[PDB]
């Protein structure tokens, strides 16, 4: 009873995405090592019971398209909702192929009011990406 | 090792 | 009735300011650690414990190497946000 829900035909959708190469005007260098985790990812989750897919290089639209299409899904037989973000980013935004979104953009298609077959489940985001330019220089 |  | 904003769950791979790190030959650091832990308990543990033993992971077993003083022998902690109202079992 403290517990979600898991008695549904099947785990739900997980959406990878994994931005490695970007357009030269955004200045950033290449991800090398992505491709390791995104298939690390995808051997973790589709064994967890995930449906698992994977897109590459998505343009900022390209994201925004992704989740909101995934939010306009029907999870009525889902679990939960899982996203893992791959990228650069910096404070609350994170880029893809050819700019800058923030993240509470991309999250917010899953809200309550907006996504309502998945109301009450829970909604996974998983992101890998710098948050701004300070060192943990860290202490023993 | 590179930042992100 | 239930809040819009509830049933979110935010993994982080470090805290709000802080740089995150990646080897380009094994992978980020996070990522790393959050398929060890997943491929060992995904199914017998609870997801905060499984995040809490990612964090753990992330901050001991990684250290930056690095051409540059200004960025070697760095370290980095994983940031969990939860908005859950309920256990998560897989």
């Amino acid at each position: 009873t403290y517990q979600y829900n898991m008695n549904f035909e099947k785990l739900g959708k997980c959406i990878i995405i994994n931005n490695k190469n970007f357009d030269k005007v955004t200045g950033m260098g290449v991800r090398n090592g992505t491709d390791k985790d995104a298939e690390a990812l995808f051997k973790c989750f589709r064994s967890l019971g995930f449906d698992v897919i994977v897109y590459n290089d998505c343009s900022c639209a390209k994201m925004q398209d992704l989740l909101k299409k995934a939010s306009e899904e029907d999870h009525t037989n889902a679990a939960c909702f899982a996203c893992i973000l791959l990228s650069h980013g910096e404070e609350n935004v994170i880029y893809g192929k050819d700019g800058v979104t923030p993240i509470k953009d991309l999250t917010a298609h899953f809200r309550g009011d907006r996504c309502k077959t998945l109301l009450e489940k829970p909604k996974l985001f998983f992101i890998q990406a710098c948050r701004g330019t300070e060192l943990d220089d860290g202490i023993q | 090792d590179e930042v992100x | 009735k239930i809040p819009v904003e509830a049933d979110f769950l935010f993994a982080y791979s470090t805290v709000p300011g802080y740089y995150s790190w990646r080897s380009p030959g094994r992978g980020s650091w996070f990522v790393q650690a959050l398929c060890s832990i997943l491929e060992e308990h995904g199914k017998d543990l609870e997801i905060m414990q499984i995040l809490t033993r990612v964090n753990d992971r992330v901050a001991r077993h990684f250290e930056s190497q690095s051409d540059d003083p200004h960025f070697h022998e760095k370290k980095q902690i994983p940031c969990v946000v939860s908005m859950l109202t309920k256990e998560l079992y897989f």
